[PDB]
């Protein structure tokens, strides 16, 4: 009965990706509730010579990139050198979930999605300067816009 | 249904038909190309008269040579890329089910596998259940088994 | 348990740089590079000392044995079938050391043999080594050479001097062939004695668009795009540039860029000329393209735009010729109506009704509209054509089709090869058989004789084919000049004529400038054969004049004073028919009683076929299958997506085109709002950051909803990025999680029942 | 980038009109003037393999250009290291080699 | 498994006794196959057992005008009719007013002319037929969209031109042998560094090999050494005691950035895979599905019309010939991170808004606003769920003057035909008499298995390389061998029309 | 050296406008077709 | 469900200025039009129509002048060089037919007098033959014409090409003849064979003959093997010029075979980048 067994599982391997035939899997109930929960903080990262030699050899490649950003209106913002990020990532003029572009992409995507980007604005001054620029300036503002309008 | 079942497919011998004819073909074509060169040449050079090397020059143009297709693998011919399968590694990694079978009897027990014996564990194996598992690149499950050995455990 | 859920408390890597599986190894993809035959030398060095010693350094050094194993045993390329072996020496020896004297090379150096200097030079072992090859002798006893001219070469004939290896490899008995000629000749080294003919240099690879690859890596099929210049090819040297170009003539590009061509996505505006391989009565000044380009052509899915016309075109295009399915609009009323000062909303008011009843849904083949040659109804048509014939044709026909794909099945390589041949020759004589048989005669008074036919050629082939070139019925094609109409205007006669009779004196000055030329050097010695003969592609000629010459009374006269064409003959095909005739038990009456039948009933195949086993990759449909109406829809809306991308590369700040066509009422410049850090005039809600949020929008309903387009815009691409690592179930991605762990589960019990049949097969 | 820059004297003369400028925007592909006959200019061994070219990339801000010169040979790594080789020499062959490299550059995927 | 559209083509209530295997040309095989048996079993049982088209407009033409009223188109008519029953009608044909209004139809094109009329007035697997014809020249559609070849060099394409400058318009770093030719040379300024080449001899086939380089101290040993030289210093430059302040400088670098991007392999491999998956899940969303001609798309092009509205990585700079050997760009490799300048990651906090959306546009805005295209795309989508006969003798009589009865034309074509073709034979006669002198001098000093020519022998072992079969051995193909497939292939074909012979019975 | 070469692009539309239609075995519609397309011309 | 699977939007940037209708200060995205931008201004009520800032045509010193800037270029600058002309017209060699490989025909099978009253009309398609084969020697007549052939290189220009197939070009169609082949020379041959048999080569042949029981030999003229020795190795001059050659001895299975009797510049290079 091994065979029965084996080409019904053949022929449902066969179609098994096919995204317009329906699967009595997919609204299954799972075994625990669900209770949806993030991903765990991993606190330890040991990186292998590999690792390190691919971060140097990006690092290499993107010495000398000039970016862009897209606004609330899709139009396409000034040119950027690395300072002038700096400087509208403190400003609070842009965030993590702003969309860039910079030589090796070939489309428009989010800050926190593009390799090395974040760690080279995320100098110790500029997280200070953004940590009070948030608390102290925009927050107050925030509260204030919304009780007058 | 018996002639498809015998594997008598019109889709696949009529392309390896195709792909032999390609490569003939382009060979032949090259070859009275050279002899007519050659006598354009000779013409223009013992001859004197140089209408001779304007038409050595006009046979000898990029764009006649890549319109004819002779610079190109003849695969294209048939409208295939040309693919080097032997260059991906065959380990235990992201192999077929078989192949990967294999390298788990041949892991213990140790005395390498000759043909005879991977060829009847191969027939065994693929007559369990009953050849619908993927063979081929264009056999669809071929993705889903690619996606079912992707995760190394640990 | 669950694969998509592991802990990730702990994250680390064991990887070593160099990776020993990624730099050891020689890829099949570097033939065509030098370097890589020393380092598959290297490599191969590499894994015998890891079988000696188990570490890739050996213990003293590279030894002599080294040397001799690299050469003899390791690269061990294939030869044909060897020769027979002689047993009795067919020579003598008249001088002392003539010639040289009569388990391996590598073995002997391994149990002690050293290898010293002999004191004859390489020009005579290779001397040697032709004259084994030839079978033949190439020199005389004082020196001089036998096959080749000895004399010095004449400068002033046009002529240089040859040394005897090229000669004797170059012209040589075609039983050899250029791998054993090069051995012979000692050709060794990779980098000077060795280069590339111009029909097997490497090139990149022609993909088109990209899809219908075959994938080497399933989930990555990007990875079949490494060895083309395709836009999205992995890791193609310099990156792609946003390109922004003003042009002389005022066309601009922005978009893109690959070695500052237009090559990926953007928007050209047209000028006073043309671009992008528009034609040049196509544009006018400020046209518009939109969409995707490769190699500086339209090419791709995009949408043409005229504001002069008010044409509008949304499909495909291919080498920016319009090729596929598309959708034509015409906007001219609407935009007529806003120059003249109404409003947008009363003008489309006016126009939306007229102008959406007139949207034309076609098939484009190349820069022309099908449909009305009746191209719809081909197929169908050819189908009806095929039921028109006698039945006895249409059984017979269904039967070779079965039958040869049966005999193909069972056939080896070689004989496949040879079939292949067979069709290939079989196809060329339906269009040229040659006229065997029929070259010379004999008439009276011996005195072979030429056949010529009306025309005086003694051949079908004409070299003025080469120039112009054929189409597939065997008329000529398109010259330098010409009517529009040649059925309608014809050549007139009197000139007809005139021209073809000094067409042939052409052709007589060219057979007497060929004859003083070429005439003169032997190719074959044996049949009389010589260089114009041989070049202009008429060695038959030459089999039928030997055989006509050597039957005519002449050439009997000729030989007792000194004292063809055909694989098979009539006779034996005959008797081979009758033959298999009474194999099956067939009387010749039964084909006549079958022919009565027949006789009393009284281009085969779709034109539009894909895997035709009679080809010669070179017959052209011009035109398509039409495109249904859910093929269109589904071209429009993948082309507007497509189109809403290329304009994201629309004004590059402080680029070229901004900073000269954006322009007030007047010519003068305005200072477009682009700068990274200052939104003036009250426009902070437009910064996309946390400070956008806390401002005002303004109460505008228009510019809300493009908002929330924009916003829904950016959704869309923030969602294919970041994902949830517990999807609720009921949504997509749990759907896509379930089917993941189904597809691991499956393989595995797929992998324990080989184990099973392996363990049960090994017992 | 302005086109007095690159603009040559005189058609058959491939050289710049304006040599007080002509060292702005060069590739590395152009050619080195060091190597016409009859100069007795510098010993530069760092370009030994590659003494057509002015064979270094010092490239500003969306400038780079990279013709059968990669990105890498110019400036990652060993390719770029093994190219300057001739730098480094002093100014048998059999078992010393061998030994010397064994005892100097170690590393456990040829000598463990 | 086969479709709805394809099971109502099919006569009905037949039992499939076989598992074939999947995939939709194993489906249209079986399905053509069928078509074949059965027009085939339909042709010799009908084997076993026992109309002049005119045209409307010309024959209305014709009789709109008269003769016969007065003398002068009588007239015109008389000499229009002397001429052309003298040279324009035939014998078989009966009448000159009969095929003046004839319409010249073939006998096929007649009959389909029939049929077709019979169809737009109102067998057993016509329909069936007909579909499969239309999908195998929808495949034929289909290979634009990849590599093809373009043999036809013709006015007004312009694709060959787009093929040679995408070959050949741009640079691809590949180190051939031009390549290491433009480098560098080797600059002698004392003479060859090669030179001729000593043989050696062992003291303890056809052709005397080379053994100048069984030393080590010859150029090959050199080469050799020189390898594993730069190999030895390749992998010494990048020894962790060497790299350590680049290890510095990155643990700070990398550390900038939050702890939740920091993704195992198996991790990265998934969000791949979901990737991917995700694109498959949106393409079938679109009007495509409603292609009667679909899923013959989706198996050989996928669900869209371009590549980049799948899913793809970003590597757009550096060049994949420097790095093959040293980092992986693609999952088959093994177990590595690759080389990508994009990320995928996990949500590390629950989204509480739509994340691009300002405050204000929270109030209704649900909008789906529609323009002019998609209006008509949606209406389109609902839509679917006297004095002829003496121009006629003056124009024929003109025409027998120019091309037939011209003395000058007449003059042209005899010259052409006699004079320069016996020219033509004397040239002829003598090239043929100085090649039997070449021949005589080899007849007078004297006393099947015969291989093809070159281009032949490398045209079969090229095509044996490409067989897919395990590389066999080089051949040199005779005469012998091409007359046996030659025979083989007659034999085929003769058996074949004897066994349907023999079913005529 | 002047040589001169026409653009020859309405003779081959021509010729392949018959082609078309004599592949679908229709050329009793060969004058209709090629005369409005000569005409479109103008 | 909506058609559109995304929003298409307006992209474009925003600028401050006087409105003189609703005659305030505003922000808004109405740029002129681009089917006049660049042509012209108005800095006054006069308007001024600038003269040369679109090039409306070109000459050989304009096209000199701005050679790698243009988006095209045309046939009618690019007659006059004569690769150029070949890839605007190149040769139609198709369909091969393959006399020099097809040497046989697997199967064999004069003046003669007609009166016209035994002779029947023609079939239409043997008709369109007679018709091809006249338009053969008509294009030959046009095509390779040898009073012009002789006066081509000094007195006229007569280039062999195809019919012309584009009039417009893209401009960087040039980079094609960057990867320049080899000249023939380096391919071919530059020396002929025998022109006549002396009494050795007669007695090669007849040693060769014997050996082969009279089937002969077939000979074949091809493209070189490997480039000449001579530019890359220093050789032995062998001043006599005679080999005498080393081998072993000619072997079979009297009939006994005897041997008959009686500093450096550099080039340039092609193939480079
Ligand atoms: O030249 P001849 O040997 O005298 O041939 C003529 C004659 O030829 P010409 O009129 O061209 O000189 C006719 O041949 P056609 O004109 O028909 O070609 C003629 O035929 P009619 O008398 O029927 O017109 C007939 O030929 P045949 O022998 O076929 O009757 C006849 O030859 P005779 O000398 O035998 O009369
Ligand atoms: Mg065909």
């Amino acid at each position: 009965t091994q065979q029965e067994l084996a080409q019904m599982e053949a022929m449902e391997l066969a179609t098994l990706f096919d995204m317009s035939k329906p699967h009595p899997l997919d609204n299954a109930a799972p075994a625990t509730p669900w209770k949806g929960e993030l991903r765990p903080v991993p606190r330890k990262i040991v990186l292998s010579p590999y690792q390190y030699e691919m971060i140097n050899y990006q690092r290499m490649l993107m010495r000398k990139n000039i970016w862009y950003y897209r606004d609330r209106m899709n139009v396409p913002r000034g040119p950027c050198p690395l300072h002038v990020v700096k400087e509208a990532w403190v400003s609070g003029i842009v965030d993590e979930n702003t969309l860039f572009w910079g030589h090796g992409l070939y489309d428009w995507l989010p800050a926190k999605n593009i390799k090395l980007l974040l760690p080279m604005v995320r100098t110790p001054e500029v997280r200070f300067a953004t940590w009070i620029k948030r608390t102290f300036s925009l927050k107050p503002s925030l509260n204030r816009i919304r009780e007058q309008r | 249904l018996e002639d498809v079942d015998a594997g008598l497919v019109t889709d696949e011998i009529n392309h390896e038909k195709r792909l032999m004819t390609a490569a003939q073909l382009r060979r032949l074509e090259v070859e009275e190309w050279d002899k007519q060169r050659m006598k354009n040449f000779y013409l223009a050079s013992f001859g004197g008269l140089r209408w001779f090397d304007q038409m050595e020059q006009a046979l000898h143009n990029p764009l006649f040579i890549e319109s004819r297709g002779w610079t190109d693998p003849v695969q294209n011919w048939v409208g295939q890329n040309r693919t080097y399968m032997d260059d991906l590694p065959a380990g235990q990694y992201m192999a077929g089910v078989g192949n990967a079978a294999i390298r788990i009897k041949e892991a213990e027990l140790k005395r390498k596998l000759t043909d005879v014996e991977r060829a009847h564990v191969l027939a065994r194996g693929g007559a369990v259940a009953g050849g619908l598992l993927p063979q081929q690149p264009t056999d669809p499950a071929t993705l889903a088994v690619a996606v079912g050995g992707a995760f190394v455990p640990s | 348990t669950d694969p998509l859920k592991e802990d990730p408390t702990v994250i680390r890597d064991e990887a070593q740089f160099p990776e020993p599986s990624l730099y050891f190894k020689v890829f099949e993809s570097e033939a065509g590079e030098p370097e890589a035959k020393i380092r598959a030398d290297v490599n191969k060095l590499y894994d015998r000392w890891i079988e000696k010693y188990g570490r890739r350094w050996p213990e003293d050094g590279i030894n002599t044995e080294d040397m001799v194993w690299l050469a003899e045993e390791a690269n061990k390329r294939k030869r044909a079938k060897p020769r027979p072996r002689g047993t009795v020496a067919a020579e003598k020896t008249e001088y002392e050391d003539e010639f040289m004297p009569d388990r391996t090379n590598y073995e002997k150096t391994v149990a002690g043999g050293k290898w010293v200097t002999d004191e004859f030079e390489s020009a005579d072992y290779e001397a040697g080594n032709l004259e084994k090859l030839w079978d033949m002798y190439l020199w005389d006893r004082e020196g001089k050479p036998t096959m080749m001219p000895d004399t010095p070469a004449a400068q002033q004939e046009g002529e240089e001097s040859e040394d005897f290896d090229d000669f004797y490899t170059a012209y040589r008995p075609r039983d050899v062939d250029s791998e054993e000629a090069r051995e012979a000749v000692w050709a060794t080294d990779e980098f000077e004695s060795d280069e590339d003919n111009t029909e097997s240099e490497w090139a990149p690879e022609y993909v088109g668009a990209g899809l219908g690859l075959v994938a080497e890596d399933p989930l990555n099929p990007q990875y079949s795009l490494r060895h083309s210049n395709h836009p999205l090819a992995p890791f193609p040297g310099e990156p792609l540039k946003w390109a922004s170009y003003v042009y002389p003539d005022f066309t601009t590009f922005e978009g893109l860029s690959k070695q500052s061509i237009p090559h990926g996505m953007g928007v050209m505006t047209f000028g006073t000329g043309t671009g992008a391989g528009f034609a040049m009565s196509q544009t006018r000044y400020g046209d518009k393209y939109e969409g995707e380009f490769q190699a500086g052509y339209a090419h791709g899915l995009g949408q043409f735009t005229s504001e002069a016309s008010g044409e509008v075109y949304i499909g495909e295009f291919f080498a920016g010729q319009r090729h596929g399915c598309g959708m034509t609009l015409d906007m001219k009323p609407y935009f007529y109506l806003l120059e003249r000062g109404v409003d947008p909303v009363e003008a489309y008011r006016r126009t939306a009704g007229a102008i959406m009843k007139n949207v034309e849904v076609r098939t484009w083949y190349r820069g022309n509209k099908l449909g009305d040659a009746k191209e719809d109804e081909v197929v169908e048509i050819n189908v009806l054509k095929d039921e028109l014939d006698d039945p006895f044709e249409i059984a017979l026909r269904n039967s070779l089709h079965d039958a040869k794909l049966r005999k193909w099945k069972a056939m080896s390589p070689q004989d496949k090869a040879m079939d292949r041949i067979v069709s290939i020759i079989e196809r060329v004589q339906r269009r040229n058989p040659g006229r065997f048989g029929a070259y010379y005669r004999e008439d009276e008074k011996g005195r072979v004789r030429p056949v010529l036919d009306s025309d005086g050629a003694d051949t079908d082939f004409d070299s003025v084919d080469m120039i112009q070139g054929v189409d597939t019925d065997g008329d000529l094609g398109p010259g330098w000049e010409g009517a529009t109409d040649s059925e309608e205007n014809p050549m007139d006669p009197r000139i007809r004529e005139l021209m073809a009779a000094e067409g042939m004196d052409d052709k007589l000055e060219d057979e007497g400038f060929k004859d003083t030329v070429l005439g003169s050097a032997i190719i074959n010695p044996y049949t009389g054969l010589d260089m114009k003969t041989y070049l202009d592609g008429k060695e038959r000629h030459q089999a039928e004049l030997v055989s006509v010459y050597k039957a005519s009374r002449e050439g009997r006269k000729y030989l007792n004073k000194v004292r063809p064409g055909a694989l098979l003959s009539r006779e034996a095909e005959d008797d081979r028919l009758a033959r298999l005739y009474e194999q099956a038990g067939v009387s010749k009456e039964d084909e006549r009683r079958v022919e009565g039948l027949a006789a009393r009933w009284r281009r085969p195949g779709n034109p539009l076929a894909a895997n035709d086993s009679d080809t010669g990759f070179e017959t052209e449909s011009d035109m398509m299958e039409m495109c249904d109406i859910p093929e269109i829809l589904g071209t429009v809306q993948e082309a507007r997506q497509i189109v809403e991308r290329a304009r994201m590369w629309r004004f590059k700040p402080y680029g070229e085109v901004g900073l000269r066509m954006a322009q007030d009422a007047n010519g003068s410049p305005v200072s477009l709002m682009q700068e990274p850090l200052h939104y003036p005039h009250g426009t902070k809600f437009m910064a996309p950051g946390p400070l956008g949020l806390c401002h005002a929008v303004p109460d505008d309903p228009s510019l809300r909803q493009e908002m929330a387009k924009v916003a829904h815009n950016y959704a869309a691409i923030y969602r294919m990025y970041n994902f949830d690592w517990d999807p609720e179930p009921g949504t997509v991605q749990y759907k896509i999680d379930q089917r993941i762990r189904r597809a691991q589960e499956l393989r595995n019990n797929a992998m324990a029942r080989y184990l099973a049949a392996a363990d049960e097969v090994l017992r | 980038q302005d086109r007095i820059l690159n603009q040559k004297k005189s058609q058959s003369d491939p050289d710049k009109l304006i040599t007080e400028t002509a060292f702005l925007n060069l590739n590395p592909t152009d050619k080195n003037s060091r190597i016409r006959d009859g100069v007795h200019a510098r010993r530069e061994r760092w370009k030994q393999r590659l003494i057509k070219y002015q064979a270094f990339d010092a490239s500003t801000y969306d400038q780079g250009v990279y013709d059968f010169l990669t990105i890498e040979d110019l400036n990652y790594g060993f390719d770029r290291f093994w190219l300057r080789r001739k730098m480094r020499n002093h100014q048998g062959p059999r078992v010393e080699f061998f030994r010397i490299l064994f005892e100097q550059f170690y590393h456990p995927n040829f000598h463990d | 498994v086969l479709t709805n559209t394809q099971a109502t083509l099919l006569p009905t209530d037949l039992q499939t006794k076989r598992t074939i295997k999947p995939g939709l040309i194993y489906t249209n095989s079986a399905l053509r196959k069928f078509v074949r048996n059965v027009n085939t079993r339909l042709n010799l049982k009908l084997l076993n057992s026992k109309q002049f088209i005119y045209s409307k407009r010309w024959k209305s033409i014709f009789s709109k005008i008269q003769p016969l009223q007065n003398g002068t188109t009588r007239k015109s008519y008389q000499l229009f009719r002397n001429v052309a029953k003298q040279i324009l009608v035939t014998p078989d044909a009966k009448s000159l007013k009969l095929i003046t209004i004839n319409q010249k139809l073939s006998l096929k094109e007649r009959k389909l002319l029939e049929l077709r009329t019979q169809y737009n007035n109102n067998t057993l697997v016509r329909p069936l037929n007909v579909y499969l014809q239309k999908e195998e020249a929808f495949k034929r559609k289909l290979r634009y969209y990849g590599t093809m070849p373009m043999r036809k060099l013709t006015v007004g394409n312009q694709a060959p031109y787009f093929k040679a400058l995408m070959k050949r318009g741009f640079y691809y770093y590949k180190p051939t042998l031009r390549w290491r030719k433009t480098l560098y040379v080797a600059s002698l300024r004392r003479g060859f560094r090669k030179k001729s080449r000593k043989q050696r001899i062992l003291v303890m086939s056809l052709i005397t090999k080379p053994t100048h380089s069984y030393t080590v101290l010859g150029k090959r040993a050199s080469r050799y050494r020189h390898q594993i030289y730069k190999d030895v210093l390749q992998h010494w430059y990048y020894t962790p005691f060497n790299r350590l302040l680049m290890k510095f400088d990155v643990d700070a670098f990398i550390n900038r950035q939050p702890k939740s991007h920091f993704l195992t392999k198996n991790e990265e491999r998934a969000l791949h895979i979901r990737r991917f998956l995700l694109s498959e899940h949106y393409d079938t969303l679109r009007w495509y599905t409603y292609m009667q001609h679909y899923k013959t798309m989706k198996t050989n092009i996928g669900g869209t019309k371009s590549f980049a509205n799948r899913a793809y990585n970003q590597q757009f700079q550096g060049t994949f010939k420097k790095i093959r050997h040293l980092f992986a760009i693609t999952p088959k490799q093994g177990d590595f991170y690759t080389l990508k300048f994009d990320q995928p990651l996990y949500n590390d906090n629950k989204l509480k808004d739509n994340l691009y959306f300002h405050e204000e546009l929270l109030t209704d805005y649900y909008n789906g606003t529609n323009l002019q295209t998609n209006q008509t795309s949606n209406i389109s989508v609902n839509s679917t769920t006297n004095f002829v006969y003496s121009e006629l003798f003056v124009k024929l009589i003109k025409e027998c003057k120019k091309r037939i009865h011209d003395q000058t034309f007449l003059k042209n074509y005899i010259t052409h035909r006699i004079e320069k073709r016996e020219q033509l034979n004397q040239e002829q006669t003598k090239e043929l008499n100085k090649r039997l002198e070449k021949l005589k001098v080899w007849l007078n000093s004297d006393k099947p298995d015969k291989v093809l020519t070159t281009a032949m022998q490398k045209a079969v072992n090229e095509s044996i390389s490409l067989s897919g079969i395990m590389p066999s051995d080089k051949i040199k193909t005779t005469y012998g061998n091409l007359t046996n497939a030659y025979t083989i292939k007659t034999e085929n074909a003769i058996l074949t029309k004897l066994n349907v012979i023999n079913q005529l019975t | 050296g002047i040589m001169p070469r026409k653009y020859l692009i309405e003779k081959h539309n021509i010729k392949v406008l018959k082609k078309k239609l004599s592949q679908a075995y229709s050329t009793q519609q060969l004058t209709k077709v090629v005369q409005e397309y000569k005409n479109l011309i103008q | 469900k909506s058609f559109d699977i995304t929003s298409m939007t307006t992209t474009l940037p925003f600028y401050a200025g006087w409105d003189e209708s609703l005659k305030k200060f505003v922000v808004t995205n109405r740029l002129l039009s681009r089917r006049d931008a660049g042509l012209s201004v108005n800095n006054n009520p006069q308007e001024i129509n600038f003269t040369n800032p679109p090039i409306q045509g070109l000459n050989e010193g304009s096209f000199l002048y701005w050679q790698t800037e243009m988006p095209f270029n045309s046939y009618n600058i690019d007659q006059f060089i004569t690769t150029n002309q070949s890839f605007y017209a190149p040769l139609g060699w198709r369909r091969f037919e393959f006399r020099h490989s097809i040497l046989k025909t697997w199967v064999n099978n004069k003046t003669l007098i007609i009166s016209l009253k035994n002779l029947q009309p023609l079939k239409s398609s043997q008709q369109k033959q007679n018709q091809i084969k006249t338009k053969k020697l008509v294009a030959r007549r046009i095509k390779k014409r040898y009073k012009l052939l002789k006066q081509m290189p000094n007195q006229l220009m007569y280039s062999p090409t195809g019919p012309l197939l584009t009039e417009v070009l893209p401009s960087h169609y040039i980079s094609v003849f960057d990867q320049q082949y080899r000249l023939p020379r380096n391919r071919y041959l530059k020396r002929n064979p025998l022109k006549t048999l002396k009494k050795t080569t007669l007695l090669a042949l007849m040693d060769s003959s014997k050996q082969t029981n009279g089937v002969n030999k077939e000979f074949t003229l091809r493209k070189r093997v490997k480039p000449r020795r001579k530019y890359h190795r220093k050789r032995f001059i062998k001043k006599d010029g005679l080999i005498f050659p080393r081998r072993t001895k000619f072997n079979t299975n009297d009939d006994l075979r005897w041997r008959p009797s009686s500093q450096l510049r550099r080039r340039e290079f092609q193939q480079v980048l």
